[PDB]
């Protein structure tokens, strides 16, 4: 039964960059399809028998090879071709799909803009205290993001969540999650998210009292 | 306009049997040529094909699956089924039904797709507390808290507001249900005058909470 | 190999008893002529049809029941314009 692999695996490059991605088959097939996959979407056929275009698919798409190699190429990357990109042979049961490769984006710096949210009323009505910060889109995903609590930083008890790269912008999106009980959420003041990123001179610190 | 949706629970229990069902329209399975099949992905993981239905009901089935799937098919009603026996964790999975043609062996048309997990918890539905902001741009939120299983929907004003919202990946807290919060950036100015409402569906436990952020 | 040339050859004679059939009309009318028309499309369909069954019978590989299956169709395809045409020597 006919397994494909894909490389590379993962790829980053610029908009306006000529791309390419192979997939080499363990045996022969007549054709190879590729389908193009976004964040929590259905995948969407791309290009079919080999090098044939998919409806609503632009040009700068396009498809080659035979046998056991193929190649998918984009000609100029745009930011909406963040994706993971499969192939698929449908020539012998069972039909497989390529591991996948995701396609990145590379763009400019872009510092966050930075938020922090207490704990609402409603919350702390039952047991938990729940401190959001934000850091909203940014470049590259790299960030440090600290807990100051009347300036004990904190370890152990905050989860961080990104965000998909936009499809239109290409920058990210995180929340850091300070978790707490109302016990100790009360017993202290001041609360502070510090971030620190290449697009920041110097760290930047947003806080709150009460 | 062809066009496939996916239906069954989004939660099953270790060993029991899944029947999902696919329910297509603008095509048929009594033309000759027409097919549907069924592909699953696991979270963050590869796409996986498990069976196909032929509209001379011939049927193929992934080998990997051995012996766990049957495939059926109600031309009239316009509906494939799947039925996956003992299930296990690892059988969680987004499942999709796509048409594929004997002209094409390739599938051109999918389905959005339905969340299974496979867990022996219990459903439960989100609590929603507001992300208040204080005092050029401001931001406010919801964080959805304590439920089981994936996934949760959040929109916000019902969908009229769109541009700049981010809603992030949830996270399986330490006590087993999911947390993830939403927010959007909108200008100072609109604080105190327009109402922002976050709209928030949890299908698996049929729950809708509509929670308003003021300062 | 030889599968296209009995198709292609089955399919241009379809499109014969219409040229038949509409030339000694050329020769209720109009209504009998819309008849000929729905009759000739349901011939070449259910010709395609049956086609694709033994098609997909056939123990052959995938690549293979697709080359079949879409010279098939477009010779079933190619008659439906063929014959469309003369219903418009009608109308």
């Amino acid at each position: 039964d006919i397994q494909m692999t894909q490389s590379p695996s993962t790829l980053s490059a610029s908009v306006g960059d000529r791309v390419t991605i192979t997939c080499s088959a363990s045996s022969r097939v007549g054709y190879m399809h590729w389908y193009q996959q976004k964040p929590g979407k259905a995948p969407k056929l791309l290009i079919y028998d080999t090098s044939k275009l998919a409806s609503g698919v632009p040009s700068r798409f396009s498809g080659s090879g035979s046998g056991t190699a193929f190649t998918l190429t984009i000609s100029s990357l745009q930011p909406d071709d963040f994706a993971t990109y499969y192939c698929f042979q449908g020539s012998g049961y069972p039909f497989t799909f390529g591991g996948g490769t995701k396609v990145e984006i590379k763009r400019t710096v872009a510092a966050p803009s930075v938020f922090i949210f207490p704990p609402s009323d409603e919350q702390l009505k039952s047991g938990t205290a729940s401190v959001v910060c934000l850091l909203n889109n940014f470049y590259p995903r790299e960030a440090k993001v600290q807990w100051k609590v009347d300036n004990a930083l904190q370890s152990g008890n905050s989860q961080e969540s990104v965000t998909e790269q936009d499809s239109k912008d290409s920058t990210y999106s995180l929340s850091s999650t300070l978790t707490l009980s109302k016990a100790d959420y009360e017993k202290h003041k001041v609360y502070a998210c510090e971030v620190t990123h290449q697009g920041l001179s110097s760290p930047v610190t947003k806080s709150f009292n009460r | 306009q062809v066009t496939l949706r996916e239906s069954g629970p989004a939660l099953v229990k270790p060993t029991q049997t899944l029947t999902l069902t696919c329910t297509f329209s603008g095509f048929s399975l009594s033309t000759a040529g027409m097919s549907v099949g069924w592909i699953r992905q696991p979270p963050g993981k590869a796409l996986e094909w498990l069976a196909d239905i032929w509209w001379d009901d011939k049927k193929h089935y992934n080998p990997s699956l051995k012996d766990r799937l049957t495939i059926s098919k109600d031309t009239s009603a316009n509906q494939v089924v799947l039925k996956v026996t003992n299930m296990d964790p690892a059988d969680t999975a987004t499942y999709y039904c796509a048409r594929d043609m004997i002209f094409n062996f390739y599938f051109d048309v999918w389905g959005q797709g339905t969340t299974v997990t496979v867990s022996s918890a219990s459903t439960k539905g989100p609590s929603v507390f507001p992300l208040a902001p204080s005092s050029g741009t401001a931001a406010l939120g919801c964080l959805v808290k304590d439920y089981f299983p994936e996934p949760v929907t959040v929109s916000w004003n019902s969908g009229a507001l769109t541009s700049g919202v981010h809603t992030f990946p949830a996270v399986l807290q330490s006590s087993g249900l999911y947390s993830l919060s939403s927010v959007v950036t909108v200008p100072s100015s609109s604080l105190g005058t327009q109402t922002y409402i976050c709209n928030v569906n949890h299908k698996p436990s049929n729950t809708k909470v509509d929670k308003k952020v003021e300062p | 190999s030889d599968m296209r040339k009995d198709a292609e050859r089955r399919f241009d004679k379809f499109v014969e008893a219409a040229k038949n059939k509409f030339d000694k009309f050329k020769a209720d009318m109009k209504k009998l002529a819309r008849k000929e028309a729905e009759q000739a499309r349901r011939a070449v369909r259910n010709r395609l049809s049956e086609l694709l069954s033994k098609i997909n019978d056939m123990p052959i590989t995938n690549d293979q029941k697709k080359l079949m299956s879409n010279d098939v169709l477009k010779f079933a395809a190619e008659a439906e314009k063929k014959i469309e045409a003369l219903a418009a020597d009608a109308e």
